[PDB]
């Protein structure tokens, strides 16, 4: 009973966490100087990844 | 052949700007006489529908095998004050005595000043770093968001 | 100065409707282009001078504003998500734990007679779940 | 000088003497931005013969197109190369003697349509502004019968019958 | 039935991921700098201003979908998933 609700609420949590990842992305790439492009290829399979197993 | 193509170009661009026109008039007399009930989806769906279709369309109706519309230049012929029920057929419930005033009221490049205090603060924020600088985060934005393009498109397979 | 009792949402009227102007201008020059009479085309060739380098730059700093704009919108739906998350579902967990419910149409009903239990008493004890957390 | 199309020229003591070759002396006074100082026709207005110095001195001329008697005076600037060569470069519509530099059939598009995406994204954002949302509550703005009354019901319809109303 | 709320269920869903995908991927093809040709600068990036929020929107939209399918499939599993029906009326 706790089982799949909590599921529920994990799933809840990751649709905050690909909503996040899509507004982090935007963030760097919006940056005068973006560095980090390592970073952004990791946030952007973060956002990705949170979507597909979402 | 030319002159065609010009005439296609206007009859198709007065196509969209037409719809537009009745996608914002309908917006418009929907939130007069539907004012109750409206939710944000409702009206975040309108806007979306409105302007991504409608910018959309005109811009890619502007921007493909198009002829230049800076070459014609608009004139008019005559200028008679007297009240022309062809034009108030033609122009639609609108429009009336064709005189000194409506032809320089229309033929207006002037924007509203506060966009115009925009562009001056664009020219402002222009006199910050260029051409080098300018071309690096040119060159970058489009690799990486050709990189990220690249990424979706992988894995939307 | 008055308009059909819309007290909020007038300042988007009025942006809607300055639009709807400058696209019936739109409409009224082309169409009156259009026709030969009243307004005429001539090609002409005629060149510019571009005096600053205005697309690299203007569009530089105008898509790192747009961008600046919808990261904004974005981050801020999410931090509202994230205050958001931390009712009634668990009330319909503990509800649903003691008593016996059923859903028909939107109506979310519960029997409270003893018929389950074996009276044939002709009596339905159906009661209506409201939420308000929640009610019956 | 920077956007031609926004400026206005008038001279008002030369408006009651206004006749066809007139315009372009109403042209040619000074001071004009629009009209050209270094422009082949003040050439011909120096010395003489007005009839064939637009075409034998090669240039820039400002040749007059569709005369209205009033008010309208269609004056077009072009580029000769030779005589019977005529190619254009600005046209300048009067009317009330006052002259407009007539705008491209592109530059009027994109103001009207930029001022419909400087309203509409006025609009959305102000409209952005209000909406609030919870999970629970979903979205908001910032801003019974017993069953026996049927029997009561047969009984108010006799009530009606037996006494009916009088205004 | 409940089969046709299971379908619908899942068209919510597939409805859903598709348009979040497809409003970024959007947004980032907007991203790209491009040489203007007749699209005057000034309104070409007003038009793209418009397009960039209005997207976002619309993906936060569909997240609040997303977040009420869940609530959706919560209830529908809290009423009417048998075993656990059972387990509690045991317990």
């Amino acid at each position: 009973l706790a089982n799949e609700r909590l599921r529920a609420l994990e799933d809840i949590e990751r649709e905050i966490g690909a909503i996040l990842q899509n507004a982090g992305t935007v963030i760097l790439e919006l940056s005068k100087e973006k560095t980090n492009e390592r970073l952004l290829d990791r946030q952007a399979a973060a956002f990705t990844a949170s979507v597909q197993h979402v | 052949r030319e002159e065609k193509q010009l005439e296609a170009s206007l009859d198709a661009l007065l196509s969209q700007v037409a719809d537009l026109k009745n996608s914002l008039g309908s917006f418009i007399c929907k939130l007069e006489n539907e004012y109750g009930r409206l939710t944000w989806p409702s009206v975040l769906d309108s806007f979306a529908l409105l302007s991504g279709q409608l910018n959309t369309l005109n811009k890619v109706l502007k921007h493909e095998k198009t002829p230049l519309f800076r070459n014609q230049v608009i004139i008019p012929l005559v200028l008679s004050p007297d009240r022309d029920e062809d034009l108030m057929r033609q122009t639609e419930g609108r429009v009336p005595v064709f005189s000194h005033e409506v032809v320089p009221d229309h033929l207006r490049t002037k924007p509203d000043p506060e966009v115009e205090e925009q562009e001056k603060q664009l020219t402002t924020d222009a006199a910050r770093i260029g051409a080098d600088a300018a071309q690096k985060q040119i060159q970058s934005l489009n690799k990486m968001c050709s990189n990220l393009l690249e990424k979706i498109s992988k894995e939307e397979r | 100065k008055f308009q059909p009792s819309l007290w909020p949402w007038d300042s988007v009227r009025n942006n809607l409707r300055s639009a709807l102007t400058e696209m019936c201008v739109l409409y009224d020059v082309l169409s009156i282009v259009r026709d030969k009479k009243f307004m005429t085309l001539d090609p002409v060739s005629q060149d510019a001078l571009p005096p600053k380098q205005n697309p690299q730059t203007l569009q530089l700093i105008s898509k790192k504003k747009s961008l600046a704009g919808a990261a904004q919108i974005l981050l801020k739906g999410a931090e509202r998500l994230t205050k958001s998350v931390t009712d009634f579902n668990s009330e319909l967990l503990r509800l649903r734990q003691h008593w016996k419910l059923r859903k028909v149409g939107d109506k979310i009903l519960g029997d409270l007679s003893y018929r389950s239990a074996g009276s044939l008493f002709p009596h339905h004890g159906t009661f209506e779940v409201i939420k308000n957390p929640l009610d019956v | 000088r920077d956007n031609l199309l926004g400026i206005s020229w008038v001279d008002s003591s030369w408006i009651p003497i206004l006749n066809s070759g007139s315009v372009l002396d109403y042209f040619s006074e000074r001071s004009n931005p629009f009209y050209d100082r270094t422009c082949n026709n003040e050439v011909v207005k120096m010395q003489r013969l007005t009839l064939e110095h637009l075409n034998q001195m090669v240039g820039i001329e400002y040749i007059l197109l569709h005369a209205q008697e009033p008010i309208l005076f269609i004056i077009r600037k072009q580029q000769r190369q030779s005589p019977a060569q005529v190619i254009p470069l600005a046209d300048y519509y009067i009317i009330a003697g006052v002259i407009y530099q007539a705008p491209d059939l592109g530059s009027v598009i994109n103001s009207r349509v930029l001022t419909a995406v400087h309203g509409i994204q006025s609009a959305f954002d102000e409209a952005m502004s209000y909406c609030r949302y919870h999970p629970s509550k979903g979205y908001w703005w910032h801003f019974s019968s017993i069953f026996q009354r049927q029997r009561v019901d047969a009984l108010l319809l006799d009530l009606r019958q037996k006494f009916p109303p009088k205004f | 039935s409940k089969e046709t709320l299971l379908q619908s269920y899942n068209k919510r869903l597939k409805d859903d991921i598709k348009s979040i995908m497809d409003n970024f991927t959007e947004i980032i093809k907007t991203a790209k700098i491009e040489d203007e040709t007749q699209v005057s600068r000034a309104t070409q990036g007003e038009q793209d201003n418009y397009e960039m929020h209005v997207r976002a929107a619309n993906i936060v939209r569909a997240g609040e979908s997303l977040m009420k399918l869940v609530s959706d499939l919560k209830q529908f599993l809290i009423l009417n998933d048998f075993p656990s029906v059972n387990e509690a009326i045991d317990q």
